[PDB]
């Protein structure tokens, strides 16, 4: 079996994205 | 707290806070009343009544109200 | 406002009021079993109800004895 | 993509405002022909801004939707999923719109229970299979004893005029419903039953004729009615033919030969017309018009003469009278000419209309609708579509279920069956569909005032120990039975609202992302 | 003779019967109010026939002022307009077409 | 008891007001 | 979620003063099962301090500070228990300083 399903249908998995790309931009400037 | 700019409709608001300085508990009761005795002359002014001829009805007709509601009153405290 | 009917309530309570000596008889929410507000204790002033019947009087008169609005277009 | 935008003027969404947008539009179609739905639904009046508006007052839900031009993306899908209903079955698209709403609602319930949208899918197709099977073996057929099957089609046409404006004529409009597909007997053409509209009278006073109706008065000097006579129709050219020859001239020399072309020229149509009247007619139909050189000639033979009747009224007058179109007139022994028994001509509204009364074979009826104002005659022909043509696929198919609300707790009560014999993955998604079929005797029952939340646990609980019969009883407000009141519909009317319903609540429901392009013209 | 919600309707039918003569007699310039309260005493009594009479300025006889309305003219006038105030009230909700 | 209560919150009371006025203002310009 | 299930009975048609009055007598019946279930804390004290250590272990720990329960439950419970009197909630200054971890915090 599976054992269970977790849906996640909403919003901060892709703000979680948003606040990596806005870091990694701050570490290649003043790489 | 309303914003009426109608000048009818502001007598409806001084009607209400004229009950809240006299007396302060029907203020609800009031405007509903005034309403029901204006809704009734809408039928009473197509007949070719005349207003005031409604209007002198009215006050033979509220003078019975004021005599009749001081039958039964009674208070011990 | 209670759910009942406008028709079906308020022409029983009035018939009741001329086959007998009108007793202190409305209508309640719950209706707390019988319609006797002498028995739920519903008490109002009677300067109360007696200034909603005289002011409403006066406040139709001045709005029945008009004849003519002269109010203004725009503001500016 | 909303985190660096790659699009000029379009947006999109992904997940969060996707199901969002797509719950609200769906539902808030379905909450608006939820008030249309029942015998004692009101009905709406649509307007436009202006610019020749044309008010058309409409209760079924198809007529509704195709005129409110939605915004919305995903309620476009429940839009032209009523269209489908109203082209196939012709009844049940406010039931299959409100059934299609109630799934996606029962859906936005699940989206706080974290339960996984293609779950919900595969709960649904094991729903919708089990919800089949109780409408086909509660469906009752009818073949021989033909008095009870005619009994029968009084309750499919007493059943959805009850949903509609004709409320207190079902005395009179169920005997012009049925009467008008019996005597077509045989194909559901749905265009032989031609209705006119007329002002002026009541509802009452409209009635279904024995003959026909037509219009382009007989003539000018010729007779009004002939008694007994032959009618035979065209579709021929009669005047100013320019036959068939692109690229001929008539080149002379002289003006004394234009005289000889024009009087050849009026001899060949004369021709024409002395080989119509060998066939031995009195009446004649042409599809095109007739012109003043062939009219002369049927006036002076004594031969009616309706000229450009319709490109379609020549169809009906075919199958109402039994002959054929005719349009080719060099042999009279392979013609078949009409029958009547009077060609007068009747005043309906200040109108005369040209009354064939006492036709043979008239495989062709024409229903009189007679209203108050106009909006009540364009209500009362889409009423009397929506009811002619299920009686025309009951005659096709004799399969009837018990309606009034009888059917959808048949349904419920399969799936309710089975939820309980699966595992709790797929059992919550079932229970939802349950649900949603239950809220259709829940519209109706709430619409007439009645306690709704009662009557639906009064049908439930008699469908959960036998009464297959058992359905809402609108006229006391009660739980009766449904084969003594006679409230039936027709099987493929219900099997295409639960069908369509969850084939498009599966689209929607799939629906992740919303990508809509950039439009034109619009700044 | 009826009851219920019923009684209550004709009521409201019959009271809006008495708007054509207090129409008549409003454009007439007469009283309103004496004049369609003495057309109920007199049809109370048997005068089928009575009306207002523009001539005298009051109530008297109909057809001695020859004054005749054909009964299709006063049916279809009832009977189109009943049936279009029994559509009004199931005829409400408000879509603004696009 | 009261034997129920009908809770009506929903549009058309007050649509339906509308088509009494606007058919009485038609009314009284032909009057 | 009161008003999302009062949404649910708007289809139901309820009357909203029965969802108010259904709800006064629900509320009172809500607060027996609390005022029952109350474990009081007299004498004995070392059973109330460990008590007190418990109500900030489910304090913080809906907060930012999930991994350092076993430091500021300390500095949380000591700071109300070196008070000895009314809850004034002013006599405990907290400066914040840039610089080192929050296990660098202390009391
Ligand atoms: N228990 C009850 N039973 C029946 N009627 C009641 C009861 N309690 C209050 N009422 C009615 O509710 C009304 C409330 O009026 P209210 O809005 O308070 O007037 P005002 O606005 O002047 O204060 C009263 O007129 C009273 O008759
Ligand atoms: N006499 C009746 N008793 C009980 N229910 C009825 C009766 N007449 C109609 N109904 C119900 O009213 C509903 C009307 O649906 P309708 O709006 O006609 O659907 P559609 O728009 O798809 O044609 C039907 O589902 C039917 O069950
Ligand atoms: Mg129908
Ligand atoms: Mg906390």
């Amino acid at each position: 079996r599976g054992k269970g399903a977790y849906q996640d249908r909403d919003k901060p998995a892709q703000i979680r994205f948003s606040n990596i790309s806005a870091a990694k931009a701050v570490a290649d400037a003043i790489r | 707290m309303m914003d009426v700019d109608h000048q009818i409709a502001k007598l409806m608001v001084e009607l209400s806070k004229s009950q809240d300085d006299e007396i302060g508990d029907g203020t609800t009761g009031v405007v509903v009343l005034a309403g029901a005795l204006l809704e009734e002359a809408e039928q009473l002014l197509d007949r070719g009544i005349h207003p005031i001829r409604i209007a002198d009805g009215y006050e033979q007709a509220a003078r019975v109200a004021i005599e009749h509601l001081d039958k039964i009153s009674d208070s011990v405290l | 406002n209670s759910g009942m009917n406008p028709i079906q309530t308020m022409t029983e309570v009035r018939a009741r009021q001329v086959k007998e000596m009108n007793p202190a008889l409305g209508i309640d929410c719950l209706h707390k079993g019988t319609n006797d507000m002498k028995q739920q204790h519903v008490i109002e002033t009677l300067i109360g109800k007696k200034q909603q019947i005289s002011l409403a009087t006066q406040m139709v008169r001045m709005i029945l004895k008009i004849d003519d609005i002269r109010k203004p277009g725009e503001s500016e | 993509a909303p985190v660096n935008i790659f699009k000029a003027g379009a947006d999109e969404e992904r997940a969060e405002t996707a199901r969002l947008t797509s719950f609200i539009g769906a539902i808030a179609i379905g909450d608006l022909v939820k008030s249309t739905l029942g015998p004692k639904g009101m009905d709406k009046i649509l307007l436009s801004s202006g610019r020749d508006a044309s008010l058309m007052v409409t209760n079924d839900g198809a007529t509704i939707l195709k005129n409110i031009g939605v915004d919305n993306p995903a309620a476009k899908v429940l839009v032209d999923m009523s269209r489908v209903q109203d082209d196939e079955v012709g009844d049940g698209t406010t039931s299959v719109t409100v059934l299609a709403a109630e799934l996606l609602r029962e859906a936005e319930s699940l989206i706080a229970k974290k339960i996984h949208p293609q779950t919900i899918i595969a709960g649904w197709r094991e729903a919708t299979k089990a919800a089949r099977e109780a409408l086909l073996s509660s469906a009752v057929d009818h073949g021989s004893d033909e008095v009870k099957f005619r009994q029968d089609l009084m309750n499919i046409a007493g059943t959805t005029l009850s949903s509609k404006l004709l409320t207190h004529h079902k005395d009179h409009f169920t005997k012009l419903a049925v009467e008008a597909v019996l005597r077509l007997k045989g194909s559901g053409n749905l265009e032989a039953i031609h209705i006119i509209k007329k002002l002026g009278g009541s509802l009452a006073d409209s009635y279904l004729d024995e003959g026909f109706l037509l219009d382009k008065k007989i003539g000018v000097n010729q007779p009004k009615r002939i008694e007994n006579a032959k009618i035979l129709i065209a579709n021929t050219g009669m005047d100013t033919d320019k036959i068939k020859i692109f690229g001929s001239r008539v080149r002379v020399d002289s003006t004394a030969k234009v005289a000889e072309i024009e009087h050849a020229e009026k001899e060949k149509m004369k021709e024409k017309v002395e080989r119509i009247l060998k066939h031995g007619i009195n009446c004649f139909i042409n599809r095109q018009l007739i012109y003043n050189y062939p009219e002369q000639l049927f006036g002076a033979a004594g031969v009616m003469a309706i000229e450009h009747a319709d490109f379609a009224g020549v169809e009906r007058l075919a199958l109402v009278t039994g002959g054929e179109i005719a349009s080719t007139f060099d042999h009279p022994e392979l013609v078949k000419l009409g029958s009547c028994k009077l060609i007068e001509e009747v005043m309906i509204g200040e109108d005369k209309l040209i009354h064939f009364s006492g036709v043979a074979l008239g495989e062709a009826c024409t229903i009189v609708l007679r209203g108050a104002t106009q909006q009540i005659l364009d209500e009362a022909e889409r009423s009397l579509h929506d009811a002619l043509c299920v009686l025309a696929q009951t005659v096709k198919d004799s399969r009837t279920v018990y309606g009034g609300g009888c059917s959808e707790m048949l349904m419920a009560h399969a799936v309710t069956q089975l939820a309980n014999r699966t595992p709790g993955k797929e059992a919550v998604a079932m229970e939802s569909y349950a649900k949603a079929l239950r809220m259709l005797p829940t519209i109706i029952a709430d619409n007439a005032g009645y306690d709704s939340a009662d009557l639906v646990a009064q049908l439930r609980a008699a469908h959960s120990e036998g009464n297959t019969t058992a359905g809402l009883d609108m006229r006391e407000g009660t739980i009766g039975d449904m084969a003594i009141l006679g409230i039936t519909e027709s099987f493929q009317v219900k099997r295409q609202v639960l069908l369509s319903a969850a084939e498009a609540a599966e689209v929607i429901l799939r629906v992740d992302n919303i990508i809509k392009a950039a439009p034109r013209k619009r700044v | 003779t009826l009851s219920g919600m019923e009684s209550y309707c004709v009521r409201a039918f019959a009271d809006a019967m008495e708007v054509i003569p207090s129409t008549l007699a409003e454009n007439a310039g007469l009283n309103p109010i004496s004049t369609v309260t003495e057309l109920r005493n007199r049809h109370a009594q048997g005068e089928k026939t009575a009306g207002i009479n523009v001539r005298k300025g009051g109530i008297s006889n109909i057809l001695e002022e020859l004054v005749v309305q054909p009964l299709l003219v006063s049916v279809s006038a009832l009977t189109l307009a009943t049936e279009t105030v029994r559509s009004i009230l199931k005829i409400d909700d408000v879509v603004n077409t696009r």
